[PDB]
């Protein structure tokens, strides 16, 4: 049953392998993608209005 | 006789020190007239939030009533002698000088005396005068000119007292009443902090002796132990935007943090606020001016005035440019006008910092004719630097600076720096603030 397994799926190991690769490489990127957006919108986020009709 | 012969020759600026600490300083010359006046150290940077205002109050009843003068007897002995009399109160100095014939000096610094002491500060007067500081508020809320600096200010200094208006927020002037007056004036009006200018028909003696029989009374003292200290001020780059579309033009005015009063950095600064220069509708030169920016806004008619400015207080000052332009050219500009600062932070040659150097040249040889600048100078000078600058030491500073001078000190300044930019009118196209700021950047560079 292991050897049809790995027959049907001749990439399980690379597989799993570029799965823990792409799970700890965005682990970083989504943090630090989403500090970029916050400092970048910060302003937005921040922006006390006013209204001094006359 | 070439231009050092003339720049040595340069009337001393004789400084003195009375012992009340008055220090008296006078520039001899030949013409019959002369400018006295007394700069005080006291402005909206030494206001509090209770008492901001308090200064341009005072200034307004400086003339009105001084108890030996009973009043309007003071304007008709100023206009016996064809003097005319003026105050002026900046952010942080404030100077009452009198612009006379050199005959009269004697009684013009009895009269300068007068003022800066006795002030009788009547409540009737203050009543009075309370609604024409109102009225004058209006008056600068219609100059679109005044409220754009003072946006500036108030958005670049946020939180510290120089962002306090000079005239002060229109509550303060409905509330001061002579109490807080006469603790604004014990507390700022002192000899330390006060020097006694005159230019023209002076002779520094006279000045000295009519200064130590008249300002003699004038003490340092602090009441019990109450001492003003200037307290730093942050810059914090922001952005305030009063959008109003029923305004014609519109008005932005973008600064970084600059020098002080007392740095080296400020020689090469002007240079190359020189080498952006200063452009309005009406000059003439149009498509010729060496200046780029003004150039390019000439071509296409871009903006109606743009100026750069160099605001410079004691600890920092705001350098950068107010521009005057239609609704549908604060982007092109905001992109222009940034592209000249980084094409000054990123490659100045030798030749438009010559043309720089020349144009700093005259603007101080010019700015340094007629008594009443001179004595202005002086004042200035004197408070700020600790003594006038002779214009030899000026040039020597100016023909240090080189390209790559100015270079080092824009990058130093503008390269990468969160700018204070303030607008009023249709400020619809003006870029938003992380635009403007990206354009700080170069990524060539």
């Amino acid at each position: 049953c292991t050897f049809l397994r790995w027959a049907s799926e001749p990439e399980h190991d690379h597989r799993k392998r570029m799965g823990l690769k792409m799970l700890m490489m965005m682990g970083l990127l989504l943090p630090l993608v989403y500090a970029m957006k916050r400092h970048k919108w910060s302003v937005l986020k921040s922006r006390k209005l006013a209204y001094r009709p006359p | 006789a070439t231009y050092a012969q003339a720049l040595q020759s340069v009337p001393e600026t004789q400084v003195s020190q009375l012992d009340n600490g008055l220090r008296v300083a006078s520039e001899q010359s030949s013409q019959p007239t002369c400018t006295v006046g007394v700069w005080i150290d006291a402005g909206s940077r030494y206001e509090n939030e209770k008492n901001n205002g308090a200064g341009y109050f005072v200034e307004h009843l400086a003339f009105k009533g001084t108890k030996n003068r009973p009043g309007s007897a003071l304007e008709k002995e100023v206009e016996s002698m064809g003097a005319h009399l003026n105050a002026y109160s900046t952010r942080e100095h404030t100077a009452y000088y009198i612009k006379a014939l050199s005959k009269d000096l004697p009684k013009a610094v009895e009269l300068l005396a007068d003022i800066v002491q006795n002030c009788s500060l009547e409540d009737s007067q203050i009543e009075k005068e309370r609604d024409v500081i109102l009225q004058e508020l209006q008056e600068n809320d219609s100059s679109m000119r005044d409220v754009v600096f003072d946006y500036l200010h108030a958005t670049a200094f946020q939180g510290t007292p120089l962002a306090q208006s000079v005239e002060g927020p229109s509550e303060n002037v409905r509330k001061l009443s002579r109490a807080d007056l006469t603790e604004y004036v014990s507390q700022h009006y002192k000899a330390p902090r006060m020097v006694l200018a005159a230019a023209g028909g002076v002779e520094h003696r006279q000045l000295l002796d009519l200064a130590q029989k008249h300002f003699s009374s004038l003490s340092g003292t602090y009441v019990e132990d109450a001492v003003p200290a200037f307290t730093p001020c942050r810059f914090t780059g922001s952005e305030i935007r009063h959008r109003d579309d029923a305004l014609p033009l519109a008005h932005v005015a973008i600064a970084v943090e600059g020098p002080g009063w007392a740095n080296p950095d400020n020689v090469p600064l002007q240079v190359a606020n020189a080498i952006i220069g200063h452009y309005d509708s009406t000059y003439g030169g149009g498509t010729h001016m060496s200046s780029t920016l003004a150039s390019v806004a000439a071509t296409r008619k871009l903006c109606q005035s743009f100026q750069t400015f160099n605001i410079c207080y004691a600890e920092t000052g705001l350098l950068g440019a107010h521009f005057v332009c239609d609704n549908m050219s604060i982007d092109d500009m905001m992109f222009f006008l940034q592209g000249q600062w980084m094409r000054l932070c990123t490659s100045a040659t030798e030749s438009e910092v010559v043309r720089g150097k020349n144009i700093l040249r005259n603007a101080l040889v010019s700015h340094l004719d007629g008594t009443t600048p001179v004595c202005e100078d002086i004042g200035r000078s004197l408070l700020t630097y600790g003594r006038r600058i002779p214009l030899a030491e000026w040039e020597s500073r100016i023909a240090e600076v080189d390209a790559s001078v100015v270079r080092e000190v824009c990058s130093k300044y503008f390269y990468d720096q969160c700018p204070a930019v303030a607008g009023l009118g249709p400020i619809e196209q003006l870029p938003d603030y992380n635009r403007i700021r990206s354009g700080m950047f170069w990524l060539r560079f």
